[PDB]
Parts: structure tokens; C-alpha cells; sequence
């Protein structure tokens, strides 16, 4: 149940508990922990990969 | 560590037939060009993150939704209680924040904020005991109130709270309780299959209705009360991503608006003054 | 109809025929007059989402001489609902043949673009209609009678599922009951 | 490079200036899957008969000219077998596959933006109301943007700047877009996958996506030169089946 | 057994009285082969928008009648998503299951012949002449066959007897049939597979095969009973495909 | 996972001796037919649950059973407390939801909900302390309180708890506390075996009294007080399934009725539209 | 007395920690993750077993 976690510090005793009371998923605390990402979605969306270096036409 | 940002590795000149500057915005691509390819740069360890800036911490933050008042006099029934049927669209501070994004799926904490006073007027209370508001969710189709002390105050399966003034405010969690598999902010199409009826998203708003009330009858005078709702959108997932609104909101059910400028106006256009 | 034991019968009748419906409802389990009071229908006012299949069974209660084929067919709400037999072949439909088994389930499928309808529904989660026409007609021996009762029955699979509970708004008070 | 061509059914679409294909969000057209299906009947998929592709209506890119959109997938009603398989089931899931092309000279100049909007909720112009849907999109033709404000008490807000949502035009390019710069480009295509909330959903009560051409940086030429320079739009369905078969409505 | 239940699409056809299924000349309906197939380009298989029960209109067996003649697939021209196909490609193949019930009593009696006849060639009435194409098949309802003989100068000759192609009418029972025999029977079913001498053809000016229904033992009754004894017939394509697409014609 | 429902196996076209959508309702038997018997399906996986439609997730929701008035003034002292006899038969809502079933057997919280006011009239209060009441629980034979003031308010065996206003409400557990091994709901028969007295539940209902008082006497005015009783009952089993009921109720006492419709009306028997 | 359960999520950190703190067993919470059913006593309450795909009579 002691699921100890990482704090948030900034880079140049780090650790805290949590214990899950209610029975429901939707009764937790936010997942505020959770920084993935992917941006190529939106900014490369092409059929083709595209170099920097190379030309593009 | 997560989730930083990219470091800028060190440069010095070139003389070469790969330009990265020159690109083609017509294949629809924005460019990933870092500063090392135009100019001469230096090897620094950025350590900044991009923590704040993710979709859970942008939306974790309470927002008040309806602001609704309700009297403990007599006569005028319907100011006994008050009613909402459930939306995120009549407070511009929250409707504005999730429409950046199409599609939205995530739970939610819902604080009630009441707060009182005493109504003015002759025969004075001068002695009264604390208030007790409930709070009753009706799912779509229950039985509603007509008034205050009504058979369908019993909430044998509607959510009802019950809350004394003086306390913490009263907060519970809610699931992901639509029909589809996403919150549509936007829905371009009509409710009847021959093109006719409700355009808009008014028609996929189908979460019920919430009702308050006093439970006590005081029985000298009279004390308005204030409702204020507060949502806050919890493990939340966004989809589509859409251009923020320019135009002031005028309706809760529509998306019309009046036409206005892009931006506010400048003396020239080589204006870096002053 | 209400007030007696005739609005569970369906009539069904001789000559010639097949130019006439023999009955007709929307697809509506918990908010509609058909059956919202059913079995079905009671439990379904006690939540506000409902999903899955139904089924509908129909019983022949006419002499044991007397023949028959009739279509049972169900309708998507893409369209206007069917006005003859010619509109209602093209949906989901089965043909009973009247025999020594005397039951057909017409088993309504789940098709929607949601997981989830709602129980009062609306012009959006509506479901269809359904329909029920002759397919050849009653045929009955001489000395036989020439008109019979249908009875029709709803229950609901094994992939149904209720959601998101509320009160029912089928029951009333005043005050309190002395 | 170049040059590209694009095979569908018995149909195939050649171009010899392209920019690139954009593919929507990044994922392909494909068929629903049995993890994500609600619909319990088979669904129907004809494959040459139904995902090919269509040409639509040519427009007139003027030099005053600001813009048009049309709506998909009611564009193509009346556009071969893909508009017979609409009426006939109550349900539909397609992606598409969206060529617009645009060649003028080496002597012409201008600019397009071909955008991809999901759920492209219109604003009325005459507010505390609401549009009908003839004022939403035409049969085949497309509807067009004002320059000035639109007066009309039951249309779409038209004008140009705002994009008749509400939003600025200049910020549009979230959405999968191409540019036809008739000095590099001369054709745009993009394809975009299946965006719903709902696994499938009815084509005629919801618009999936909105197709709009707007012209940022207009058309000047020459008297010498061609004074007539259209714009043709020829749409693909891809991975399209359907669900509901009952009597066809309408008609 | 004598009971039976035949599901193709979303529909389904339950019988409680069956002879057995006759299945054509052996064979099932099945897609044509690659060792077969002459059209080039792709063909569209639509499973369950195609392959489904169609049920015919309704006639009335009267003590006086004579027998019937539907002509294949034009009898199914206006029927749903399968007539649909066959206007916009040129090409068409499939196979039939044709399902023919008609339920009297234990009181009445009568027989059927249920044939389906390959290229049946049908004489004209007026020798020296020709027939057209609207006394060939109606667009829904029955031809029938006269008693007497026909004295048009363009219809089919409908003399009964000669079975409307100069052959003795018992000697129809070489092909796919059934009996409706009011005693034992209450339905007869008949699975044709796709027979022609091409691998497929334009199912338009060709008619694949012809249902005839002939009452040999006629109907009689007592006053008592029922005087209204109407067949039906439904009949559902079998693993249909098509090719050519073109606009549509007609219409 | 527990407990979801059944997926659709996928089929195709048949052809088959074995129908079995021809059935016969006269064994009594309720069909098994899934949509794979009569048409052509696809394999879906379908991922629904049957949590929300459990019988401890029907029945574990608070509801009122009882409303009771109580004064603190001088003169009529049977307006200085409140009475009830234990029923779970005079607020519909959950009288309804228990009486689809023959037989229940559960363990209960219950919840006071007290809210005063003050009475109006000449010499009002106008400073006043706060209030505390007691709610004593009387099972059936002990000693009834004549009046507030009394000596059965001891409670020295009589379980009671004390409740000052402005906290959180009142609240403890009850076990299965009856004679046999299931709460009747319908008891078909008579008090008396010569088939005479009481016909009907209410013979069979000795759960005891609950009496409420105010414990303080104030000395200058009056203030009303309402106690709404709240049932929650839990660790749920229940047999033999009735027919929900049809007609309102009319006593607390009785099944007794008005013959009503068995629907709405409607205005054809093939009434598709609209 | 850490009795470690599981979350109510929907099929596409989920544990929770209980703890009986009165002498009573009427003094818990509610047994809402009970998901038992068997809908055989009222559907087919036959003497004999009937099969669908064969006939009843
Ligand atoms: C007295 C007890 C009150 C219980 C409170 C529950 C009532 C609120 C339930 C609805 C809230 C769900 C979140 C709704 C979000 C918006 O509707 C979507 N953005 C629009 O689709
Ligand atoms: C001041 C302390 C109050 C203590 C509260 C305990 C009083 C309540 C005890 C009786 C409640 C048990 C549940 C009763 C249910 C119904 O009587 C049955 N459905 C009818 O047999
Ligand atoms: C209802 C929650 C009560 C608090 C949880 C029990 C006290 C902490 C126990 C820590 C060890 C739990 C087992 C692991 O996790
Ligand atoms: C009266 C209850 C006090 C709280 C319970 C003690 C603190 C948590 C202890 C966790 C380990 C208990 C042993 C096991 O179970």
C-alpha cells in the first residue's frame, strides 16, 4: 500500500508516501507525475521523414 | 531527468552545401531547426523542464462553473431552490481553457461553495441556528422538485450531500460518466437524421441536472444563500488540439460571435519603437 | 385498452390480407408506452444508461389448426420508418412459420455509434422501430375460428448492461403515509 | 522528390510539382478493429466500389477572392456508389484521402492554405439565432467567404478573417494542412484517418471534418497571361464500411 | 426433419414444414477463381449488403389459376443495396437461394411446381413477330399464364400447357424444383448456383433463370374454410461480385 | 475480469436443421438466444461490466425514511419530543426499492439529519447557546418517555447518542437485528391462528420505537427542530424477486390500492411515428 | 491487518489500503466488489436441461 514516490526538486529525504483510501480509480489524486510527450504528431506529419540537413524539393 | 529540455551542443564555423535554414513550409512542416545551424553556439546544460506545461498540470486547477441563489422565505416557490442543468460553458474562464482541445476524457473532483446572508426587511430572526443545504444530482430522466419539501428531497438513488454552514466545503469525485468515449467539445452536426433540429454541441449535453436547497424552514425570516460550483478535471486526456477563441463568447449553447480584429493596431509596420 | 386485459392481445384476423400492419413501436425500453412497464422497463427507470441486445419473443395463441407466416423485422433510425412490407424487408428481419413450435425470438441487435444509451432518450440515441407484417396470412380449416391472439414478450440478453442509477419517475407522494 | 502518384480503386491521381503527402495526426486510415467495436452486425466493405476517387466541383480562384469550404462527408451525396451505401445503412467510418491541385504558370503568383478542420462548428451571423442547413453546404458547389461582414439572419458568419468559427484564420495550421505557392507547389494532397469520439457515427447528422481553401496571399498577374485559374478538389474514401442496413432514407 | 432455419445477412427465414433443400445441379454458390476470371480490374464483394433475403410481392392461388413467371435478377431491380449494384458496374455474378412458402391448412389441398429454368427462351403469341421487353417481366408483380391461348401480337405466349416455350409442361421437372404439396408441404427452397456460359455477364440483357410456379393438382376447399391463399417468395443473392464501375444506367 | 458481460461470436450465412430461434414459452423457460442465431455478426470484444447492477450497489444508498417535528416551549408537552415506530413503509422511494423482493437480510448505518429554526412570536431569544439533542433507541417492551424531563431518558441499557448542532450528523451501525433470518417484506397471513386480526406486514413489524427530545430547556423562547432519518442498508442478501409495483400507495400499513392503468396510452397500435 | 485491495478501473497504483477498526462485523464498510450472479434459477428453472439448437417439443 506505501507506494513511496520521488518529490519534485530542481536539478542543480526526496520521498513521500501515499496510501489509496476509496475504492474507485476515480477517487485518486492527479497524476501530475506523468510528463511524456510527443510532439512529431503535429510538427512532422508527414508520409516521408524529412533531414534537416538535406533539401526538401 | 523528466522531462527537460534539449540541451544546445557547442558550434563553431562552416562552409557547407547542407543548409538547414533554407525549407519548404509548403509540405505543410514546421521546421526543427535549433540556433547551432545559423550561428555559432556554446555547450550549456539546460536544466529547465517542461513540468508545468503538460496537459494534467494545465487543468488540475478548480474553476467556478455557476454562481445560483436561493431564498428560505415564502411564496414564489421557485426561489426556494435553485437549479442547473450541467454544462461548462456559462463561466468563460473554464469554457475558454477546454476549448483549445476537440475531444476530453478525465474525472473530476466538484466543490460546493455556499455562502449566506440575511435578507432585510421587518420580523427579524435575531437568533438562528446554523443552515444545512442539500445537494441532489439527478441523472437524466429522474424525478425533479417542483419546490422545496417535495417527495423527490427523499434521494433513495439520486447523490445527495448534506452540508452545515460553518464546515469544510463538500467535494466528491466523479467518473468519466458520458455515452461516447470522449467529452466532444465541439460537435459539427445537427440531433434528427434529416438535417434538422439543435446544430451544436447542446444536443450531446446529456448529464442531468443539480438541485439545492434549505432543509430547514427557519420559520421567521428569510436568508438567501449563494451556490458556487467549482470542477477540477483530473487524469485527463486531450485529443485535436484547436485554435484559441479570439471573438467574446455571447451564448451558452452556441459558438456564435460577432466579428473582431486579429490583433490590436500599431502605428507602422517597422514600429520597434519605443 | 389500459383498463382491461386486452392491451397484452394483438389481433390477428382472415381475408384477404397483407395490405395492413399487424403491430408497430419504436425502440425504446425505458421511456416509451409500449414497455417502460414491462419487466424490462421497471429496472431500466431505476438507471440512466442502458447497452446491450433485447429480445422479443411472440407467441401464437390461436387453434392448433390454423396455419400463418408472418415478418418480424427491426429497423435502424437512419431513415423514416417503414410504411409497408416492400421498406421493412430490407432491415433486419426474420419470417416465422407458425407450427408445432409456437414462439420466435426476434432478437433485436445492439447497433449504435455510442457504448451507451440513454434511458430517456432523445432525437440523438434514438434506436429505430419495430415492425410486424404478413407474410402469407392465417389459413384456418372449416369450423375453426377465423380470427387469433398474439402475445409478445421482452427480456434482454446476456451482453445488457445498466449504468449510473437514479430514482424512478413512476412513484409519487404527497405526504407522509399514515 | 517531385512526383508522386496515387493508385485507388479504378482510379489513379498523377502529379509532377507535389510538396509532400501530410498524413493527418500521424496515423493511417485503416478498418475498426474488434478491441474497439460496438456495433454488433458484420459490417460491409466494398473495397473498389466505394474507396476511389472522386472529383468534386471546380471553382474560380479570382483576384478578389478570399475563400470557400465544404463539408465532408456530405460533399459527396451524390458521388457514385459511396453515396448509395449513406442512405442505405445508419452507420459510417471512413478516412479520406484529399488532393486539391491548382496549376497556373511560372508567371502567375499566390498562396492557398488547404486545411483539415474536425468538428468545425460554424458561427451564425445574425447572433441569438441558429443556422439551417442549407446555409451549412451546398449539394456540390462550394460555399464561399465574405470580405465584409455577413448580414444574412440565418447563414454562416462568412467572413474571412475569423474563419467563420470564431478563431483566427493565422492559427489554423494545427490542423493537417498543405500551402499551394503556385511559385513551388502546383497540387496538395492530405490524408486524414477516421477523427470521432464515437467508434462510428450517422453521415448525415454530423459533419466529420471541413475542408477549406483560403487564399493568404492573393492572385496577381499579367494582361499578357491566363486570366482564368480554377481550383479542383478530388476526394478518396479510405477504409470505408457501415453498419444498419434498413429501407434507404433519404430517398 | 422437417424443420429448418437459412440466415444470410440480417435476415432470417424459419420454416416448420420442409421438404429438404434441392441444391441446383449439385454444386454450392461460390466466388469465382483466379483460374476462371477474365476481368482484369478488381472485383467489389459486398457480404452482407448484397447477400441478404428479398421478399418478392404476393400472389393469390386461386381455384381458377394457372401458374406464374418471374424472370431473374430483374425481378429484383428496385431491392434494396443488391439493384443498386447492378446499375453502376457492368458486370455482375451470383448465385440464388429462392425460398417459396405458402401455407393453406389440413382442410385444404393443392399442388405446385417450382421450377427454375435456365435461359428460358420464351415464344412470342404472334408468330413472325418478336416479343419486347415489358411483357417479358413486369417491374415487381407476376406474369401469369393464360388457360387459353394468348392473342397478342408482342406478348409471350402463355398457354400454360406448353409452359410458354413450346415444351410439355411435365417435363419441366429436369431442373432444380420442389412440390407445394398442401398435404405434406409448406415451403420449398432451391439453392441455384450461377449458371452461364460466360464466367460472368451483364445482368441487365440477360436473364440468368426463370421461376415458374404451376399449379398441376388445382385448389379446392369447402365454404367453411379460408378463400384467401396467397404465395410469397424470397429470394436472397448468394456470393455476389461485381465489375466494371461506370456511372449509372439507368439511372 | 468481474463481471462483464458476453462477447458476440463472430458468424456467417447458414443453413441448418438446428433453429433456434423456434422456441416454446409454454415450458416457462426464458429464451438463450444470442443475435449470432438469427443474423450475421462480428466478433467484438465487449468490455461492459455488471458492478453498477449488483445488489449491494443498488441498495447502499442513503435514504429518507421519517420527517419528525419537536418544540422546546412551555404547555403541550407531546410536542417536546418526537415519536416513530420503526417502518421502512412511509417514504416511497426506498418502500418501492425494497418491495421488488420478498425477503432481505442486511446489515444498516443510519443517519441523523437534524435542522432547527427559530419560532417566531413576542420575547424571541436573541443570544443563545447551542443546541443537543439525544435520539434514544427503545427496543420493543422498555419504558416510554411520557414527556421531555422524564426518567426513562436515563438510557443506562437504551442505546441513545448525543448530537450538538453545527458538527457532522449522528451516525452508528445496526446489525441484522431480527427475530426469523430475513425481513419480510410480504407476509401473506394473519396475527391470530383462528384467521382473525391483523393481515398483513404489520404484525410482523417489532423493531421498536425511536423518540428525539431537546436535552436543554433555553428559558426564553421557542425553537423548532426536524429529524430526518436516513437508511443505509448493507452487506445486502435478498430472495425471491417481486414485480415492481403499479399503483400508489395509499397506507403505511397496507398493500391497499386504486385499480390504475397498466400504461400510458397511445394512439394506434402501430404507432411508429414520429 | 493491511488487507490490500484493488481499485475499480475500466478495461481498456490501482491498490487501496482497509483497516477494521471496531469489534463488529455490522460495523464495516459495504462489500460493493462482490460481483457473483447466477441468472440460471429464473431463466431456466426447467427439470430437464434444453438445449437451444434442438428443438423443445
Ligand atoms: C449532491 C451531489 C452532487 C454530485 C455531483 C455530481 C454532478 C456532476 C456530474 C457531471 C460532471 C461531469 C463532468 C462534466 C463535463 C462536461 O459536461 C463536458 N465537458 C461536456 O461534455
Ligand atoms: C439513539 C440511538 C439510535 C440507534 C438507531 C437504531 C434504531 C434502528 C433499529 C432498526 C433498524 C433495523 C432495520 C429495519 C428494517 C425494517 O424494519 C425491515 N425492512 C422490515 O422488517
Ligand atoms: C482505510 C485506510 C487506512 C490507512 C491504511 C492503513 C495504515 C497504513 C498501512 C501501511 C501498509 C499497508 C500495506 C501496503 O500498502
Ligand atoms: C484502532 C485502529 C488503529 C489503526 C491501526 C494501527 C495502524 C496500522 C497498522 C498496520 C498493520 C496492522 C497489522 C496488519 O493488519
Amino acid at each position: 500500500g506505501a507506494q513511496v514516490s520521488t518529490q519534485k526538486t530542481g536539478a542543480h529525504t526526496i520521498h513521500y508516501t501515499n496510501i489509496n483510501y476509496y475504492k474507485d480509480a476515480a477517487s485518486n489524486s492527479a497524476n501530475r507525475q506523468d510528463f511524456t510527450q510527443d510532439p512529431s504528431k503535429f510538427t512532422e506529419p508527414m508520409k516521408d521523414v524529412m533531414i534537416k540537413s538535406l533539401p526538401a524539393l | 531527468a523528466v522531462a527537460r529540455v534539449a540541451d544546445t551542443m557547442p558550434t563553431g564555423p562552416r562552409n557547407t552545401e547542407s543548409v538547414p535554414a533554407l525549407t519548404a513550409v509548403e509540405t505543410g512542416h514546421t521546421s526543427q531547426v535549433v540556433p547551432g545551424d545559423t550561428m555559432q553556439t556554446r555547450h550549456v546544460k539546460n536544466y529547465h523542464s517542461r513540468t508545468e506545461s503538460s496537459i494534467e498540470n494545465f487543468l488540475c486547477r478548480a474553476a467556478c462553473v455557476y454562481i445560483a441563489t436561493y431564498k428560505s422565505a415564502g411564496g414564489t416557490p421557485t426561489e426556494r431552490y435553485a437549479s442547473w442543468r450541467i454544462n461548462t460553458r456559462q463561466m468563460v474562464q473554464l469554457r475558454r481553457k477546454f476549448e483549445l482541445f476537440t475531444y476530453l476524457r478525465f474525472d473530476m473532483e466538484i466543490t460546493f461553495v455556499i455562502t449566506s446572508t440575511q435578507d432585510p426587511g421587518t420580523q427579524l430572526a435575531q437568533d438562528m441556528p446554523v443552515l444545512t443545504h442539500q445537494i441532489m444530482y439527478i441523472p437524466p430522466g429522474g424525478p425533479v422538485p417542483n419546490s422545496a419539501t417535495d417527495f423527490a428531497w427523499q434521494s433513495s438513488t439520486n447523490p445527495s450531500i448534506f452540508w452545515t454552514e460553518g464546515c469544510a466545503p463538500a467535494r466528491m469525485s466523479v467518473p468519466f460518466i458520458s455515452i461516447g468515449n470522449a467529452y466532444s467539445n465541439f460537435y459539427d452536426g445537427w440531433s434528427h437524421f434529416t438535417q434538422e433540429g439543435v446544430y451544436g454541441f447542446n444536443s450531446l449535453n446529456n448529464m442531468g441536472h443539480i438541485y439545492v436547497r434549505h432543509v430547514n424552514e427557519q420559520s421567521l425570516g428569510v436568508s438567501t444563500s449563494t451556490l458556487r460550483v467549482y470542477f477540477k478535471p483530473k487524469h485527463v486526456r486531450a485529443w485535436v488540439p484547436r485554435p484559441p477563441r479570439l471573438s467574446p463568447y455571447v451564448k451558452s449553447s452556441n459558438v456564435n460571435f460577432k466579428p473582431t480584429a486579429v490583433t490590436t493596431e500599431r502605428k507602422d509596420i517597422n514600429d520597434v519603437g519605443t | 385498452n389500459i383498463n382491461s386485459m386486452e392491451a397484452y392481445r394483438i389481433p390477428v384476423t382472415g381475408g384477404d390480407q397483407l395490405h395492413t400492419q399487424v403491430f408497430g413501436f419504436q425502440m425504446q425500453p425505458g421511456l416509451n408506452s409500449v414497455f417502460k412497464r414491462t419487466l424490462l422497463g421497471e429496472i431500466l427507470n431505476y438507471y440512466a444508461h442502458w447497452s446491450g441486445s433485447v429480445k422479443l419473443t411472440f407467441v401464437f395463441c390461436g387453434s392448433a389448426m390454423a396455419t400463418g407466416k408472418f415478418l418480424l423485422a427491426y429497423s435502424p433510425p437512419g431513415a423514416s420508418p417503414p410504411q409497408n412490407r416492400k421498406q421493412a424487408m430490407l432491415g433486419t428481419h426474420v419470417i416465422w412459420d407458425v407450427g408445432l413450435q409456437s414462439s420466435c425470438v426476434l432478437c433485436i441487435p445492439w447497433i449504435s455509434q455510442t457504448h451507451y444509451r440513454l434511458v430517456q432518450q432523445d432525437e440523438y440515441t434514438s434506436a429505430g422501430y419495430v415492425t410486424c407484417w404478413y407474410q402469407t396470412g392465417l389459413i384456418v380449416p372449416p369450423g375453426a375460428p377465423p380470427s387469433c391472439t398474439i402475445l409478445c414478450f421482452a427480456s434482454a440478453c446476456n451482453d445488457f448492461s445498466v449504468r449510473m442509477l437514479r430514482d424512478t419517475p413512476f412513484i409519487e407522494q404527497t405526504q407522509l403515509l399514515q | 522528390d517531385r512526383v508522386r502518384s496515387i493508385t485507388l480503386g479504378n482510379s489513379t491521381i498523377t502529379t509532377q510539382e507535389c510538396a509532400n503527402v501530410v498524413v493527418g495526426y500521424g496515423v493511417w486510415p485503416s478498418y475498426l478493429q474488434d478491441n474497439e467495436a460496438t456495433a454488433e452486425d458484420q459490417p460491409t466493405q466494398p473495397d473498389v466500389a466505394t474507396c476511389r476517387f472522386y472529383t468534386l466541383d471546380s471553382i474560380q480562384w479570382q483576384k478578389e477572392s478570399d475563400g470557400w469550404w465544404w463539408k465532408f462527408p456530405e460533399a459527396l451525396k451524390n458521388m457514385g456508389l459511396f453515396g448509395q451505401n449513406m442512405e442505405y445503412h445508419y452507420l459510417g467510418r471512413s478516412g479520406y484521402t484529399i488532393h486539391v491541385q491548382c496549376n497556373a504558370s511560372k508567371f502567375h503568383q499566390g498562396c492557398l492554405l488547404v486545411v483539415c478542420v474536425p468538428e468545425a462548428e460554424m458561427g451564425c451571423s445574425d447572433v441569438e439565432r441558429e443556422v439551417v442547413a442549407a446555409s451549412l453546404s451546398s449539394e456540390d458547389t462550394a460555399k464561399s467567404f465574405s470580405r465584409t461582414e455577413s448580414n444574412g439572419q440565418h447563414t454562416v458568419q462568412t467572413v474571412v478573417y475569423n474563419a467563420g468559427m470564431g478563431v483566427g484564420v493565422g492559427n489554423l495550421t494545427i490542423f493537417p494542412h498543405q500551402w499551394i505557392n503556385l511559385r513551388t507547389n502546383n497540387s496538395a494532397t492530405i490524408v486524414m484517418p477516421y477523427i470521432n469520439s464515437v467508434p462510428m457515427d450517422n453521415m448525415f447528422r454530423h459533419y466529420n471534418f471541413t475542408l477549406m481553401i483560403i487564399p493568404f496571399a492573393k492572385l496577381e498577374y499579367t494582361e499578357q497571361a491566363s486570366n482564368y485559374v480554377p481550383i479542383t478538389v478530388t476526394v478518396a474514401p479510405m477504409c470505408a464500411e457501415y453498419n444498419g442496413l434498413r429501407l434507404a432514407s433519404h430517398q
